[PDB]
């Protein structure tokens, strides 16, 4: 695993530094690495593929060393090295696709393919080169039990969920109370409603609350908070809880009163913010607790006072909502986000070669089903496959 | 080229030139190591007489234009781990020979003609088989022929 | 072109590595490159500028080599090198602005300025250094006909378009049917409507469809799909098709029934997703085909049943919409996106020096007009200018 | 300051390049740097912490050099170097937290902690290594008075603001005119309204305008402009100006007529765009001036003509809005954005160790209060602390 | 790939030049090539076939050199060389059929069979001989990004299409107007009709237009234009648009008035021709725009005037048509034509060995389906297979 | 006219026969033709174009001979010959376009451009190669 990154690092540098006309002292230490790759790899033989429609290929290495005697590199020296690099870079593609496609349930952090088990001998350890990427540095710190961290831009921490809750209801569905929400990606939009507009509430104030637990602990997040849910603002018809009938929701929107956002960790309040919108921070949390309340306005112009009567026909329903959005955070387990394409490389290999459903991952690599039940057996497999997908992205985009 | 010296384990079908050929990625030398091992006679009849003949590139002196390049190529090899005293004595001893290109192109041009002309007067077949005893060559006589 | 990147790479490293007090072995291989720049460049003379208001400057190189004899670098050695770097970094600015401003129609991939044609001789090829950036690596892989790829964050693949389509209409404009859409940037918001709410449709179901073709083939995309068009949710008045009269649209919103999203490639279905919202992937596609339908709810409470009568006056119009958004994808041609500023550097040079409209690019470098007719003659020019803009961004931000 | 980056650069490279089994020529120049760190640092002694709950620690350096005699590195050579790196990387954490927590008002660009003042002697200048990061390169260019630049993705340039303006009003609040806006993060949503729908305006056209001044000058921005404010599109009740009464706002939405966006610099028009939506550029500006107008439609179907009478009861109010959004721009001072987490590292240190409110920064590091009054005394402190937070992020995530 | 052409070139010349009785100096340089083939190929072993019903064969080379000592070649020298040529020419057939049958979607320009991947090593590069054919010269110019060109005789550039368009219609189908066309192969026959014969048109002139876009850009074409569509000249019955009913078309034919043919390139008029029939040229185009109009004759003899009344029963319908035909043109991508049989060799191999449908090519190698969606992924595969089919045609007809 | 075909015949064969890895005896007679082109063409100078929108270009030939000492051609020998062929093949394009564009009425079979009149001297007749088209 450490020597699979070390093969790809000095094939990336060999296509970049060994160019025509360059001075020899620019590449004087790469060629000592590239010649010492070849000496270790000669005489061995490998075999990749076999699962699904992934074809079986056999690999055999018998190459010669590079020359170490020029002052400026010429077109003979480049063209005799390109037909050696192009055989290794085809070998690393078929080892990385052989490993992203396999999985185990007992110990997923171990190598699973036949070729990567064979590269983990002490014979092949002399190919080891620097480990400077983000995923190979966190592969080594976490293997010694030291603290790691991945930096994300808009991480997919919330599974998809769109539902509601009725705290007061009747079969006519004309005097209701409760909340509605959408949790999707890295964004929460909750909105509380009350059809009577707190005409009989004590002190004309109705209290709402919405608690979102996370799956993993986030660290040093940057969060944007805005006092409107724009998705629950228009008239719509909504089905019932069991799909029997439908009910109508015609909102008018007040401002949210007495907003309190809390950031919990094992039930302890780490941060809190009271009527403070814009950008906020959250240093360590795993549970977000939103709290906001509706207050009936005590003074109303004649255009407003017609909307909220005392009797039963309520044609304009009051609505109070919020909107939260995580911009960037630092987690310790691997996730998906909006910047890098490591999830897209894993699913595209499995979909292309028609791979059967195994014992660990959900069918079709569904991210909503995978972050919902994000077991420690799935975490060790998901890190092992995102790290191999990161190695393949250096050579083959 | 700084490579490790090899062991042969005296048994294989592969001569040391044949192993040292796919081991070296140099154009100038491996063009020469590929001629020298697949350099053999050609078995074909004229007029009822089977005779053994050679390539075109030895019948003219054209192959010596590669022996130049290959020997000259390594006359600049910095020779790592070698003492510079013994290094300069062997890099100059190769330029005793590589600087004589026009006189060795014509020497193998004459050697092939005298072999060609005198084999017109052969009547029996030129049957090739390893002789039990052996006429002996000294490489002192070859250095005396070249220089 | 390859030697223009190689000038900028070792002037960036010369301002970073040649600092005061550093050890000599840290910079022992850069100085051998920087001295070998100077030997190649002396005695030559150049000329940049001339088009628009870009002034004409003459360049002449007569410099001395750097010293290679200290153990730790001192302030004499730094200050005698800064007054050599500052002349080269002024030369590279005026060659990069001379090339981003010119264009051709026959073969746009060739150099166009007078200075960059002169740098493409074999005399100047010994200045060549490593080619490790993203755009100079894809310049070399694509020049040998090998497969390339650019990674984007929210790529501007859709031209701006906001229109509608009426599948049923009359001059009164009170019983309508059709779709509305906005395609802008990397986001599609389509919404289908029906004023009668499928009272006379067979099985009370109305079918909608919206097909978006792309200009270039995208690969391994990460796509977010949400079941509401929030832009077509409020009451508005819309003009007619020929601008004669105006018509009114008062929506209420049901949920989208039986959603199917397909990802086509040469008419072949690569991926498909049926009633699956959240984050999805798309491994290889060039056409997105959205399909969704409206179904009249069979059971309605008395608050809902007043909205949808049987007769002609329909005051509340039914609406069903979707929302699609591409987060990140990998294309093979150059595009614009939301992360990097290569399009902004090209237009800012042309606007500053008052450059006339040439034969290839649209007037004012309009991206909506350029991705609409994205010919292969414009693709070769756009890659040649984004690559020069990437070289200039290393030295001068 | 320059030698604090140089300590962290060669401790990051020491954990990456000194691995087991690697060839010695790969690390032959790092060990000459790492041994020359140790020679300079021995015999000295330091002291960090003391403010807030940050504990006081004493540091003392007495270490031995590394061996320079192997061909391939073995597990003795790695394990004898890891117990030297782990003492230095603990020292750099406590110097970086000692500097992010302190501030001054006279000259904030000078070092404030006791340890960083001691590292600024000429004895410690031989530890200096390459300065290749973005923040340490802009630390050095700006220290010599040369032009710098930071590249941002969605920069937090606007403070949070949500308000309105009534150009025509009466205590009944039934015939109003004016604009509403939200400025938050990097997004402007302005919307103008008119209850009479220009029935008595000259030529039935009502003119709106909204001018947003910036705090710092942005350069080469990429801006998305869309012709709808989706936040001011639904019915809501709004309080009065002094919080006395409430007033009702029931919108219908026309399209914006005759849109002009201008980009000012010292009162001079740099760029202008007239009825051009989608993606636009802005090369140099510090003031955005939006202009748009409402026009009554001259032809109306019978469904539209009922909405806008001639008399006083106006139940459907006209609304025209825009939406602007900055995707990426280049500023010269430091800011916050949506990609990097340098603001989150500064506040998380101050919140964890219970640090009292000093003379410069707002209480709680409120970004809305800090970009509102962004004085040159706060700019020098904010750059000095974001640069230290960038050094700490290399070693400890 | 370059060495597969070089095997077939010197086996074609070996059967032609090594004949009985010829002088030795005629073949003195071929034998040095043919002996140097054998030295490179000995000791290796190969394997072809495996897909479909193509059988698996194993290849092994152990041959002796040819004699270089005769003056005139005799029947011993010919018959000892024919039993060496006949083994190589059987090997090249099974490598060429192994490559025409395989395809890939990622990078189709790379070799796909197992034998051709093995021939692309630097060991086999010394077999390289001259590259003088048309397809191997364009294989090498296009591999370095230089401009190529293929010369065709009647190229199959148009997919098959036969349809119509009604600009004026009613369910009785007795007063119609529109165009009819056939696009097939390299020939366009368009014909416009009008049942009323422009009795109520302004100035008794009816305008027609027909626009044909191409798939690839053609260069220096020779085009024949004739003023009659002979296919739409006889009475026929035609179905409706949806296959519901049938309608009758009884033509009489006038001459086409005011003919204008335009040759477009990115919307720019390259060439134009106005009332000029016969042979014309077209130097650079990718869109053909035909324009022609019907004019009612102002003077009519009594035999003509009965045909065109003023009232509704029109029993003789007016018809105006054109005919265009491309004789020869130069394209840059590969196509099919009427002279060479490279498309017929590819399909005959796939049909004979019962090859399953792969991911790229249409089922059955349908040329109408392949030129309709002629993607750049299909272009790289189609050139790679036509080039292998051109190599096989030298040895085996 | 006969020497304009002879320039194009041995530039077509030079891009086809001078490939990487080929044996030297395959190209042993082409290089004697290609070196003997260069010796005749050095020191001369030409001028094409001028009519219509055809631009005026000046041509000048100062090149070195090719090596005749390898056994198999390598990538140094190919890449040093491609940057000589690419200058001649640009020269022949602008002489052929200069001649297809001009015409005369007295004797049209004579050369009309300035460059093709200059190539019809007996100095340039040694470039003559086979005439097989
Ligand atoms: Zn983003």
């Amino acid at each position: 695993m450490d020597v699979l990154y070390s093969l790809s690092k000095t094939l990336k540098d060999a296509r970049d530094k060994i160019v025509e006309g360059t001075l020899y002292s620019n590449v004087s230490d790469l060629i000592q690495q590239f010649n010492q790759m070849i000496i270790t790899m000669n005489g061995n033989e490998f075999q990749t593929g076999g699962i699904g429609n992934l074809p079986i290929r056999n690999w055999n290495f018998n190459f010669g060393l590079l020359g170490t005697t020029l002052l400026n590199l010429d077109a003979n020296y480049v063209e005799t090295a390109r037909n050696t690099i192009d055989y290794f870079v085809d070998f690393v593609d078929n080892v990385c696709m052989d490993e992203m496609v396999r999985e185990s349930q007992r110990n997923g952090i171990a190598p699973q393919s036949d070729s990567l088990r064979k590269l983990s001998a002490i014979k092949f350890k002399r190919i080891n080169f620097d480990n400077s990427s983000e995923y190979i540095e966190n592969w080594n710190l976490q293997n010694r039990r030291q603290r790691t961290g991945f930096t994300f831009h808009k991480p997919n921490i919330f599974p998809y969920s769109a539902s509601f809750t009725l705290n007061r209801s009747q079969p006519a569905h004309d005097n209701l109370m409760g909340t509605m929400w959408l949790n999707a990606g890295s964004e929460i939009q909750v909105a509380g409603f009350d059809y009577s507009c707190a005409i009989n509430a004590p002190a004309n104030i109705q209290q709402f609350e919405h608690i979102v637990p996370l799956r993993r602990v986030l660290t040093t997040a940057t969060i944007t908070l805005l006092p409107d849910a724009e998705r629950f603002s228009f008239p719509r018809v909504i089905n019932s809880a069991d799909g029997a009938t439908t009910w109508f929701f015609n909102p008018v929107i007040l401002r949210p009163n007495n907003v309190e956002v809390e950031f919990l960790l094992n039930g302890q309040i780490i941060n809190t913010y009271q009527a403070r919108f814009g950008t906020i921070v959250a240093r360590n949390f795993d549970t977000i607790r939103l709290s906001f309340q509706l207050m009936r306005p005590p003074n109303m112009t004649p255009a407003v006072a017609v909307l909220f009567p005392n009797a039963q026909p309520f044609e304009h329903h009051a609505t109070v909502g919020l909107t939260l959005r995580i911009e960037s955070a630092v987690c310790e387990s691997v996730l998906a986000d909006a910047s890098e394409t490591l999830l897209a490389n894993v699913t595209s290999v499995r979909q292309e070669y028609a791979i059967p459903v195994g014992p660990v991952f959900p069918p079709g690599m569904n991210w909503t089903d995978l972050i919902t039940n994000y077991s420690p057996s799935r975490e060790d497999n998901l890190q092992r496959v995102f790290t191999v997908a990161s190695i393949r992205s250096m050579l083959i985009k | 080229f700084g490579m490790q010296r090899m062991h042969y384990r005296n048994g294989d079908p592969q001569t040391p030139f044949q192993i040292a050929e796919q081991q070296i990625q140099n154009f100038q030398v491996a063009n020469w190591l590929h001629f020298v091992n697949y350099n053999q006679f050609r078995q074909v009849v004229i007029d009822g007489v089977l005779n053994q003949v050679l390539n075109d590139n030895i019948r003219n002196g054209h192959v010596v234009n590669q022996l130049m390049e290959a020997l000259m190529q390594l006359s600049r090899q910095q020779f790592p781990t070698m003492p510079v005293d013994y290094k300069r004595s062997i890099q100059r001893g190769i330029l005793l020979l590589s600087n004589r290109l026009g006189q060795l192109v014509d020497l193998t041009r004459l050697l092939s003609y005298n072999y060609e002309t005198l084999m017109a007067c052969i009547t029996m077949n030129m049957q090739h088989v390893q002789t039990l005893t052996t006429e002996k060559l000294q490489l002192t006589s070859v250095t005396s022929l070249c220089m």
